[PDB]
C-alpha cells in the first residue's frame, strides 16, 4: 500500500 | 519590488526541468533568504523542496516576502528559450499579476523579455523536521538515474535496503526479478567510483519507481545524488544546485 | 543534353532539404547561366528562389534551356542516399521523361545511379525587381533558427522591427508575450557575435512564424542568414550556397 | 551446472540486439564447444546461426549439453541493464526453469543479479553444409547498412549481382530505380576502402530488403561484413563476434 | 490579415 | 516468389 507524505508530516 | 539576477541562468532552466513533470502548478516563495518552493504531486505521494539562496544571485532585491503562483510547464517553455550562458533576471511588481524573465547574453548583444501571467495558488506546505537518517547513500547521479531506468523496465516497485554489506535496489515484475548491489570501492579513484554509504542502522523500504524516475530529471544539476533513508520516514533524494542551494525530493514508502 | 557535375554533392542534398517542406512539386530551370528554381507554396504566401551558378559545377553541359518538373520529396529521398562527400551528376535527355542522379565516391570505388520520373508542371513565376531594402539584418543562421523556434513556441506571429536601437523580434500568445532584441557587438570578435544591422529607414512588419521556421531548414547551407526588410515589400530571407549561388525565401506580411 | 563468464559483456548485449527483432523465441544451446543458437524467423524465410566459442569466455562450465529456451526480447531487456564494460555471467541449474545473468563492474563496486524464466521451445534446426560460394563480398558493415537502408527507401527487393566488374545492388519501386556498384579500390588505404570482392563464378539473386535490413542490426559487432553468394543457395551474411565466434544470417532468395 | 506574394509581384 | 530456407536445407 502506497502511503502519503501527509501520513508523516503535517501542514 | 522583486528583481533577482542570476548569472548562471542555466541553473534555473535545469531546476524547472527538474520539477515541471512532478507538479503542474506551484508557488515560488521569495524572501531575503532566497527563492524557494515546496509542493506535492497531485497524489500527495511525493514532495519537492527547492531553495536557491540569495547569496548565489548577483543582484537580489526582495522588498517584502511574496509568493508567485505559476504554471510550471509554461515557465519552463519560456526558460527553454534562454541560452545556457544567459544571465537570467526574474522581475515582478508586488502588486502585479505577471512575472517577467529577462534573458541577457554575456556580451549584451541580445536581450530577451518574456512575460507570463501569474495565478492564485492555495498549496499545502508541510513542516519537515531536520532528522538524522539511519542510512545515507551518496552516489553518482548518472548511476542512480540508470538504476531507476533499468529497474523500472522490469517492475514497478523498488526495494531499497542498506546493510553493512552495501545498498541493494530490488524489483520484480512479469519478466522476472532484478537486483543491483552497490559497495564502496577500495578508494574513490574516479567519479564513477565515488560512492559513499553511511549505515548507522539498517533500513529497507519499498518505493514507486515511477516517482524515483521523475526525480532523476534533476540529474543535470549535479554529478552526485544523496539518498537518505530511515525506517519511519519518507526517503529523501537530494541534488545540490551549484553551491547556492538544492532540490530535495521526498517520497512516501509502500507499506 | 544535360549533364551537370557538382563536386560538393552535399550542397544539392542540403538545397533539397531546404525546399521540400515548403513546396511539393516544382520546376528546375537549366540554362547556360545555371541551375535554378522559383516556386510559391500552395497558399502563395511564400516564394523560394534558388540559383546554383554554372561556375560552381565542375562540368556543365546544357545544350538548350530546359525545365524539369519534379516531386521535391522524391528527389530528396534519392539525394538522401548520396554520401556527403559524393560527387553528384544530374543527367537528362532533352526529349526524355526521366532524370538521372549519379552518386560517385571520390575514389570511385562506389558509383550509384538513381533514376526518377519527371512530371509536367505549370507553375507561376513572379518578376522580382532588385530593390534597395530599408533595413537589412545579417546574423548567425543558428541564432535566427533558435529565435524562430523559440518564438513559435509562444505565438504564431512574429513582429520584426528595426530601429537605430537594433532589431526586435516580438510575439504574443496564450502563455504570454516574448521579445528578443539584437544589437551589434562592440566588435565582431567571434562567429556568435557576427551580427550586422543596416538601418536606412525603420521598418516594422508582421510575419507567420510557421513560414519563417520552414525557411530555417536551409540553416546547414550557411553560418549566416540575411534578412532584408522594406515597409512596402515581402521580407527576403537569404542563405548563400557556398560561393556559387543562393536560396532566397520571400514571405508576404500580415497587414 | 552452467556458469559462463564473459569479460566483454557488451558482446552479449550486441548479439541479443542483433537477433531479437528477427526471432521472438529461441533456444540457446550449450556444449563444451560453446554457446550457440540456430533459429528461423516465423516465415522460415531467414535463419540465424550464432556461435560464441568456449575459448572466448574467461570461465566456462558446462557439465552436460543443454538447451535454454528463451524469449529473446525479455533477455535483451535484461541485458540492456548491463553496463558496456560489465563482466557478464550466465548461470543455470541443469534441472531448473530459470536463468540468471550476473552483471559485474570491473572494480566490483556493483553487482547485479537478473533472473528470467525459461520456456520450452521445440524449434526446427537445419543441417547446413560448408559450401564454397561462387562469389564473396567482404565490405565495411557501415556501408552495407547504408546500402540496405537507402535501397529499402526506394523499393522492397534488392538484386545483388557479382561479376568481374564488381558487385551491384539494384532495386526498383514507385518513385523510380536505383543501383549501387562497388569496386575494389586501387589499394585498401583506409577502413572505408576495405572492400574485397572474390568472384569465382558470376552470381545474381533477388532478396527481400526487409530481411537484409534486420541483419544489419548486427553492425555494431564488427567493422566488416561478409556476403557469400551462390546461384543455388540462400545468401549468407556474416559478422564476426570479436575473435571468439560469429553471427551468420541466411536468407532464401526470391525466384 | 495574411497578404499574398501576388499582392506585391506579378507573374 | 519468395522461397523458403527449408527449400534448400532440411531439418
Amino acid at each position: 500500500r502506497q502511503t502519503s507524505m501527509t501520513d508523516f508530516y503535517h501542514s | 519590488m522583486l528583481e533577482l539576477r542570476l548569472v548562471q541562468g542555466s541553473l534555473l532552466k535545469k531546476v524547472l526541468e527538474s520539477i515541471k513533470d512532478l507538479v503542474n502548478d506551484a508557488n515560488f516563495d521569495c524572501s531575503s533568504t532566497g527563492f524557494s518552493l515546496q509542493a506535492m504531486d497531485s497524489s500527495h505521494v511525493a514532495l519537492v523542496s527547492l531553495l536557491l539562496r540569495s547569496e548565489g544571485f548577483e543582484h537580489y532585491r526582495c522588498d517584502r516576502n511574496l509568493s508567485m503562483g505559476m504554471n510550471l510547464g509554461n515557465m519552463s517553455k519560456m526558460l527553454k528559450c534562454a541560452g545556457n550562458d544567459d544571465i537570467i533576471t526574474i522581475k515582478a511588481d508586488d502588486g502585479g499579476d505577471t512575472v517577467t524573465f529577462m534573458f541577457e547574453s554575456p556580451t549584451q548583444d541580445k536581450i530577451a523579455d518574456f512575460e507570463m501571467k501569474l495565478m492564485d495558488i492555495d498549496s499545502e506546505h508541510l513542516g519537515i523536521p531536520d532528522a538524522e537518517y539511519h542510512s545515507i547513500v551518496r552516489m553518482p547521479s548518472n548511476e542512480f538515474s540508470r538504476i531507476c531506468k533499468d529497474l523500472s523496465s522490469i517492475g514497478d516497485t523498488v526495494v531499497i535496503s542498506v546493510t553493512k554489506e552495501g545498498v541493494k535496489f530490488s524489483t520484480a515484475g512479469d519478466i522476472g526479478t532484478a537486483n543491483i548491489v552497490l559497495r564502496q570501492n577500495t578508494t574513490v579513484d574516479k567519479p564513477e567510483d565515488a560512492i559513499v554509504i553511511e549505515m548507522k542502522e539498517p533500513v529497507s523500504l519499498s518505493f514507486a519507481l515511477r516517482y524515483m524516475n521523475s526525480f532523476t530529471k534533476a540529474t543535470p544539476l549535479s554529478d552526485t545524488v544523496t539518498i537518505s533513508l530511515s525506517s519511519e520516514l519518507p526517503v529523501v533524494v537530494e541534488y545540490k544546485v551549484a553551491e547556492m542551494g538544492y532540490i530535495r525530493y521526498y517520497l512516501a514508502p509502500k507499506i
